[PDB]
């Protein structure tokens, strides 16, 4: 329900990210990820509870590395978002990039 | 320097000191097994295509009596050629011939045959097959898949560190793993219990999976506790005692012995009164009452009067029990042993847990358990136990998980089927139980035993069996009611599907990646890439921050120091020199065996199991030449950590000192005098470098060139070589040797040198020869030169005269200060090839063809285009200059009523309202290198197409023709041998041509034979000579697949060519990347006595905290090696003889320490000196090796040769103020390298465009543009400052409005200067958008 | 664009390249040719721009003399990471920046980036020279030590 919106919003930030930064490689496109890791992720805990209580994200970790070990919740859950995110968004970014050699009659 | 016939001309000093046994390997063994695994067919059923065809064939599975076996996966042709594919844009592929036969079964006929149909060829599947280098192609670009590594089937440990419980206590599980299916794990509470998990479920019963094996709980508790007997015949009361099977017990009472006490009230139990109790043959005694209370009974008991409910399965007895079995008259009692006393009793804990001991509710409980709910069926739970149960479809124990299931359990056997049975889950139980006792330590994660390496063959069978199973699920679709519907030629398996899922496989996203066009060093460390990425390695089981971790597994298996600079670092682990991967899978370095007096030469392949039994020598100790250990103390090692030993305990020894590098770093001279971060850096300033024009050799290398440039195959290896015929700068032609030849294919081989086409990452790729004309070649010797290649060895960049000081600014950490002298030799000039891809759209109404003529074009620009749209071969593309004609279709417009004049004057929106055109967007410069028009099948694209059809002809003509004119010419000199013995008529033949009028009338029989073999040897040449050249024609002029919504793809080869600038991204090969500060010239730098300018400067501050030693070292050499290259020079200029400058080049090639490099001359005389002193006149090419290399006292008495002094400090002038400079510097040469990045690349500031409705973000100046990131941080830092209108412009007016851009551009042009500030056209938006609800706002002070 | 090292032009002064230049301040340049009568109409100053001639770049120096300009890091995680200094040509395409502000910047000269923003307005201008130049910050907003320290 509000999870979908977070998609598109990182979905269009991203797409504006790779249609700026204007690379064309799989191997440096990392930074407009993180651009999409760092910006459309909510902030306080109302959005947060929200998000997660909406389908479309699950508690289990892809990466063992992108756990974070802390006492405070709002950390983990702002990274579990985070790291969903990038995961989900992965496979978007490389559809764009076959979408974006030509899109724009340039 | 007869080795491979190019090291004559280019003398290597090698200073090796340990000595090397085994050469250099292919470099891609890795790429290559798998694949000439899978491809290669084996009778025997292991390990291939034909394994994976044997285990799934042949099915039926709806009573049928009709199989389907099908032994034919041999014969397979590609198309086309690679390169030809390559170029035009198709995917490189062959069909599979598979051959099919069928048997038709009677009604109640066992083994009876009455019907069978014969199949020669049945077309399914199209596999891509790799080169000898391993690119194979998908739409015309070359794709390397990344080998990964994943968890091995077999049994793994876990300690688990106290994590959910945060207590401090130890968990050890064993998880079975399969290759296919369902894992299991075990679990260990808190309170000392055992449980399952099964796909990551909740916690399941203990006994339920032990259970259903169709035994009792009496039987397994049986199996638990062992041989005690405990016995009452008469309140008799007495056991049998066990000296030897504890070591310690608190006796609480007296124990007597046959009328006499044994031990008494705390007595000794020491040695001395377990030996006397043993020595004397002492029966069955009284046992204390509170030895029985703590006992459990065993088995199941029944009583005289009553039967079942009482001892049935861990029945703690008390008062009430005891009555009842003297009662009873119980002759024998089974009670507790407390076995595994280090662990404990935990068997009968789990039995007291679970309520459950019946085998039919254990089986309702885990069909329970498995779905979130379901009603008990009677029938479920046996399927759903058969489904857990090992089977054939869907459980997988193959040859490696057998046999680490073999190696786990310390079993002798290796071969088995591939399922589990009845006693195999009782071993890993036992196994689980010996783990917990602490006999047998906790295997690690990380190790490379535990982990198996697989390759694309491996990835590409997994693939496969996806769509084999569909196969088969389409065969027992067609073969439902098909009795005499079979129909073997037309209702087949349709082979689209499983090729585009093998397209999608290579072509996929983890995977399949694109190889790197730089350096291509980098490209063969891709080939040897090892990551864990991907779908195999996306589930994490076990794993964290001590898998990025490095351990000491990894010593000669895998390398520390190759990791890209990403996130991803420690996750990749590129493959070592020498190390192989072993036939199951595992990687394994070789170690040579050491006898007890000498050291054998063999070799043998060590795994990660085998080491950690045995003990391993270091690879630098001494060692003499009949192999004598002089050292009574060799420093050693046995487990990883290295500890002194003797001569004698250790039986391996390492090969050579290059183990513990990969292929990738080895280029680095003095790996240990540079940091390991640095190291790393430096290998990632190696991983990108363009190629240069003059391609200068490394001065200091490492002797991994020649061995990099000759395994990576971008440049031509020459085989069965010898007489040259015939090279220019693009063919090589080769006279067949003597020694060699095939009879009727001796011929010649062609060499097609590849000019400059596109690569991956727009670098242009070049083969120089190396031969010129009349030189004999080895099988092996090398002919072509590609990028960044020095005839035949890699050299990936140049090196330049270095100066050690502090400059006056322009060197401020690690700047990097150049002369303009490098600009004048036009040094490391980039040649950047682009892409110029056409698109001709097809729309519902309309033409398709895209032409030329187009209007609204001036004349200078259409001055410079042939026709149909197309530039000539040659013609400079500058900005904004037409290189295609961009045409939209005449539809969408025809059916207008108006803009009848712009149909008129521009009809059809032949061009567009304000667009650059479609060449390169602007900024650029450069001329056109080839065109790549390629047609379809019926498309009349001749007219612009014609050119490329008569030059590609001309150039097959060209090609093979001369192989066969050679033929023809051997014919003709065997009419000429052949008509010696009768009718000599050569001055006939010399004057008249065609054969003397074809062979006149001479003596009868050698006439016959003469016209006869003539005729048909004629004949037969002119038919295969027309066959050729037609089936040539038909394969060049045709069509191939393209996207319906485009009609033709124009590819047109765009070189630019980039001067000199100040980015740069300029580094070298020890992590010390510079910038240009500034162009400074020749006149104003410093320069030795003998007048010579120094062509860089860096800054030595950055050398303390870089730790980059061997950058001094590398430095110190090549000034030593371009001095001994400079005296060459000047003995050449001087023209001095030849016996003078020999001794100099004998006393340069001798003069050292024990570097036992035993190259001499008088081997060739007289000549190929003044060629070897051309070659080596710009600088002596020294190999220094990585571990095993120089010394300093090496450098020393190599540089006193060279006329220069000891210590390095050449004292130096000033060429701005002519002081003579105090501190004297140590200047010398370093090997320098230019990255990818560029400067003029990353341009940006984007000016005031059109067509932008928000934000700025479409069609603003660059490639493709878009306008944001001003930052989150940037506008808390403008508050912090206190700046408003700087804010203001943030918000509003230089952001985020349209008519605010054109207010603020009318005041900067027409010179208002005016802000007109506000809230402009944003806070009425959100007015609009709050007062559109039943709430206002209203407008006050 | 690449931040590279000028060891002159005195610390409320950087470097800024000759091709970037030529195309930051294009209005001012359309507006100044509109000022002094060079340029008729603004194709004939569109016109001008493109054929690169000498009284362009009088004109730019004129533009370039005595305006300010920011020099803006990626990471700003304090004030000083924005600086507003005055812009000279350098022959090339990299920045030439002035060598002491490596220290408030937190990085190296190993081809980090900087955004260079542009003052559009007099105010901006005013906010540029004013409060955000190199020379008003001597010593840390937060400790009081001196940020320019020699290195």
């Amino acid at each position: 329900m509000t999870y979908n919106n977070v998609f598109d919003h990182a979905y269009e930030m991203l797409k504006e990210n790779i249609r700026y930064d204007d690379i064309r490689d799989t191997d440096d496109l990392h930074d407009a990820i993180h651009m999409a890791a760092d910006n459309a992720v909510p902030h306080y805990y109302a959005d947060i509870f929200s998000v997660m209580a909406s389908e479309g994200i699950d508690l289990e970790f892809e990466d063992s590395g992108l756990m974070p070990d802390t006492k405070d919740v709002i950390r983990i859950l702002q990274a579990r978002i985070y790291e969903q995110l990038t995961i989900d968004l992965w496979e978007d970014a490389e559809d764009l990039l076959n979408e974006y050699l030509e899109e724009v009659e340039e | 320097m007869v080795y491979s016939y190019t090291e004559k001309k280019r003398i290597r000093k090698d200073f090796g000191k340990r000595p090397q046994v085994l050469d250099v390997p292919y470099l891609l063994s890795i790429q290559l097994d798998s694949f000439q695994k899978f491809i290669e067919q084996d009778p025997e059923g292991q390990y291939g295509l034909e394994a994976a065809f044997r285990s799934v064939f042949p099915i039926q599975s709806y009573s049928g009596n009709s199989e389907l076996q099908y032994v034919s996966y041999r014969l397979g042709e590609p198309v086309f050629d690679v390169q030809e594919c390559q170029i035009r844009g198709v995917t490189y592929s062959a069909p599979l011939r598979v051959k099919l036969r069928l048997v038709i079964y009677e009604r109640e006929a066992p083994e009876g045959t009455v019907k069978d149909i014969k199949e020669q060829e049945v077309y399914m599947g199209e596999i891509p097959l790799m080169t000898d280098n391993g690119t194979f192609v998908i739409n015309g670009t070359e794709r390397v898949i990344v080998s990964q590594l994943h968890r091995s089937p077999g049994v793994f440990f876990d300690s688990d560190k106290g994590k959910t419980h945060s207590s401090g206590k130890v968990l050890y599980n064993a998880r079975i793993i399969p290759y296919r299916g369902s894992w299991l794990d075990f679990e260990f509470d808190p309170k000392d219990n055992l449980f399952v998990r099964i796909d990551r479920r909740r916690k399941l019963p203990a006994t339920i999976i032990l259970r259903a094996l169709n035994y009792t709980t009496e039987q397994i508790l049986d199996l638990f506790f062992e041989k005690v007997i405990f016995e009452i015949r008469d309140n008799k009361l007495q056991m049998e005692l066990v000296p030897e099977r504890l070591r310690g017990e608190t006796a609480s009472f007296d124990i007597e012995a046959n009328g006499k006490v044994y031990v008494e009230k705390g007595r000794r139990i020491t040695a001395r009164h377990i030996r006397q109790l043993e020595k004397d043959d002492v029966k069955l005694i009284e046992v204390p009452v509170e030895y029985i209370a703590g006992k459990v009974v065993a088995k199941d008991y029944i009583d005289e009067s009553t039967g079942e409910l009482i001892c049935a399965a861990n029945m703690e007895l008390s008062l009430d029990l005891l009555a009842k079995l003297s009662q009873s008259g119980h002759k024998r009692i089974e009670t507790l042993f407390t076995n595994d006393l280090d662990h404990g009793p935990y068997i009968s804990e789990t039995l007291r847990v679970d309520p459950t001991n019946d085998r039919l509710s254990a089986l309702v409980e885990i069909y329970r358990m498995m779905r979130p709910g379901e009603p008990p069926t009677r029938e479920a739970a046996e399927s759903l136990f058969e489904n857990l149960f090992f089977s054939e479809d869907r459980y997988d124990l193959s040859a490696v998980g057998r046999m680490k299931f073999n190696r786990s359990l310390l079993r002798e056997e290796i071969e088995g089927s591939g399922i589990l049975s009845k006693d195999d889950i009782i071993d890993v139980m036992k196994k689980l139980i010996d783990i917990r006792n602490g006999k047998g330590e906790v295997d690690d994660i990380d190790h490379l035993g535990n982990r198996r390496i697989r390759s694309v063959g491996e990835m590409a069978e997994n693939q496969f069996r996806v769509g084999l199973v569909r196969v088969e699920r389409a065969v027992k679709e067609r073969l439902s009611l098909g009795d005499l519907d079979t129909l073997m030629p037309q209702d087949m398996i349709n082979a689209k599907p499983i090729s585009a899922a093998v397209k999608e496989f290579f072509g996929s996203s983890q995977l399949s990646q694109f190889m790197d066009q730089n350096n291509p060093l980098s490209e063969i460390t891709h080939k040897r890439r090892i990551s864990a990425l991907g779908p195999g390695g996306l589930t994490r089981e076990r794993a964290g921050f001590e898998v990025r971790d490095v351990h000491p597994t990894h010593y000669g298996r895998v390398c520390p120091i190759e990791t890209p600079e990403g996130p991803n670092i420690g996750l990749i682990n590129s493959l070592s020199v020498y190390a192989q991967t072993n036939e199951y899978g595992f990687l394994e370095t070789p170690y040579r065996k050491v006898t007890d007096g000498v050291v054998t030469d063999e070799i043998h392949y060590l795994s990660a199991i085998e080491e950690g039994n045995y003990v391993i020598a270091q690879a630098n100790s001494n060692l003499d030449e009949e192999g004598h250990f002089v050292e009574d103390l060799v420093t050693c090692r046995s487990k990883g950590e290295s500890s002194l030993f003797s001569r004698d305990q250790v039986d391996y020894m390492d090969v050579s000192t290059q183990q513990v590098v990969s292929v990738g770093a080895s280029l680095i001279p003095f790996l240990e005098h540079d940091d390991a971060n640095r190291a790393l850096m430096g290998a990632n300033m190696q991983r990108q470098a363009v190629p240069t024009l003059r391609a200068d050799k490394p001065l200091v290398g490492t002797g991994m060139e020649r061995a990099v440039a000759v395994d990576s195959g971008v440049t031509a290896v020459a085989k069965r070589g010898g007489v040259v015929q015939y090279v220019d700068a693009s063919r090589i032609v080769i006279k067949v040797n003597e020694d060699e030849m095939y009879p009727g294919e001796a011929g010649i081989d062609i060499y097609n040198l590849t000019k400059y086409t596109r690569s991956n990452q727009n670098t242009c790729i070049n083969q120089m020869p190396c031969v010129s004309l009349g030189e004999p070649v080895e099988r092996g010797d090398v002919l072509a030169d590609g990028p960044s290649t020095d005839l035949g060895e890699l050299a990936l960049g140049q090196n330049m005269r270095v100066a050690f000081m502090p400059w006056n600014g322009y060197n401020f950490e690690d700047s990097i200060l150049v002369s303009e002298r490098v600009v004048q030799e036009d040094r490391f000039t980039t040649i950047h090839i682009q892409e110029l891809a056409c698109v001709s759209r097809d729309t519902k109404l309309g033409p398709e063809e895209i032409t030329a003529d187009i209007p609204n074009v001036g004349e200078a620009a259409l001055s410079k285009l042939d026709e149909s749209g197309i530039v000539y071969i040659g013609a400079e593309v500058t900005g904004g200059d037409i290189l295609v004609g961009k045409v939209t279709p005449k539809g969408e417009t025809q059916l207008t009523p108006e803009e009848k004049l712009l149909r008129a004057i521009f009809g059809e929106k032949a061009s567009d309202v304000k667009d650059s055109s479609l060449r390169v967007p602007n900024g650029v410069s450069g001329t056109v290198i080839d065109v790549q028009v390629f047609t379809r099948d019926g498309v009349e694209k001749d007219k612009r197409a014609l050119e490329i059809e008569e030059m590609q002809l001309k150039q097959a003509k060209k090609d093979l023709s001369e192989e066969l004119q050679i033929l023809e010419a051997g014919l003709f000199s065997r009419i000429r041998a052949v008509l010696v013995a009768g009718g000599v008529e050569a001055e006939k033949l010399d004057k008249l041509p065609r054969d003397r009028w074809l062979e006149l009338g001479l003596t009868d029989e050698e006439k016959q034979n003469q016209l006869e073999q003539l005729a048909e040897q004629y004949d037969e040449l002119k038919h295969e000579f027309e066959k050729k050249l037609e089936a040539k024609r038909r394969k060049i002029t045709q069509g191939d697949d393209l996207a319906p919504g485009v009609l033709k793809i124009v590819k047109v080869y765009l070189a630019v060519k980039r001067r000199i600038q100040p980015g740069d991204k300029m580094a070298g090969r020890h992590g010390n990347k510079g910038v240009i500060s500034k162009i400074n010239p020749i006149e104003d730098m410093p320069y030795d006595e003998n007048g010579t300018p120094v062509d860089i400067v860096l800054n030595p501050l950055g050398v303390p905290s870089r730790m980059n030693i061997g950058q001094i070292l590398e430095t110190h050499l090549g000034m030593a090696a371009k001095g001994i290259g400079d005296k060459i020079n000047a003995m050449l200029k001087q023209q001095q003889e030849v016996a003078k400058l020999r001794e100099f080049i004998q006393r340069a090639y001798d003069l050292g320490a024990d570097v036992r490099q035993k190259v001499d001359l008088s081997t060739f005389s007289d000549e190929e000196v003044m060629r070897l002193a051309e070659n080596l006149r710009k600088g002596m090419p020294i190999a220094t090796p990585v571990f095993d290399g120089a010394k300093e006292a090496e450098i020393k008495e190599l540089l006193k040769l060279g006329d220069l002094p000891t210590s390095g400090q050449i004292r130096l002038y000033d060429g701005r103020t002519g002081e003579q400079f105090e501190r004297p510097v140590t200047v010398g040469y370093m090997y320098m390298l230019k990255l990818n990045h560029l400067v003029d690349d990353k341009m940006h500031a984007r000016s005031t465009g059109s067509y932008s409705l928000v934000t700025q973000q479409p069609l603003g100046g660059k490639a493709q543009f878009g306008g944001q990131r001003f930052g989150e941080m940037e506008v808390w830092a403008l508050e912090a400052y206190g700046a408003a209108y700087t804010l203001q412009e943030m918000l509003t007016v230089k952001s985020d409005d349209v008519n605010g851009r054109t207010k603020m551009y009318k005041n900067i042009v027409d010179g208002n200067h005016q802000m007109e500030p506000g809230m402009p056209e944003s806070f009425n938006v959100l007015l609009k958008e709050i007062r559109s609800l039943g709430i206002n706002i209203e407008l006050e002070d | 664009s690449v931040i590279t090292v000028g060891p002159y032009l005195r610390l409320h002064q950087c470097g800024l390249p000759k091709k970037m230049a030529l195309e930051l301040f294009k209005p001012f340049i359309y507006g100044k040719l509109e000022l002094r009568g060079l340029a008729t109409t603004i194709k004939a100053a569109k016109k001008m721009v493109e054929r690169e001639e000498a009284v362009v770049w009088d004109i730019l120096d004129e533009v370039i003399r005595e305006h300010p300009v920011l020099l803006n890091r990626a990471p700003t995680l304090h004030r000083l990471g924005i600086q507003a200094f005055e812009p000279v040509l350098i022959e090339g395409k990299a920045i030439q920046l002035h060598p002491l502000v490596c220290a408030a910047y937190n990085a190296d000269f190993d081809g980090d980036q900087m955004a260079v923003h542009v003052p559009l307005t007099l105010e901006a201008q005013l906010e540029a020279r004013a409060l955000m130049m190199s020379t008003n910050n001597i010593l840390s907003p937060a400790n009081g030590e001196p940020i320019i320290v020699p290195s």
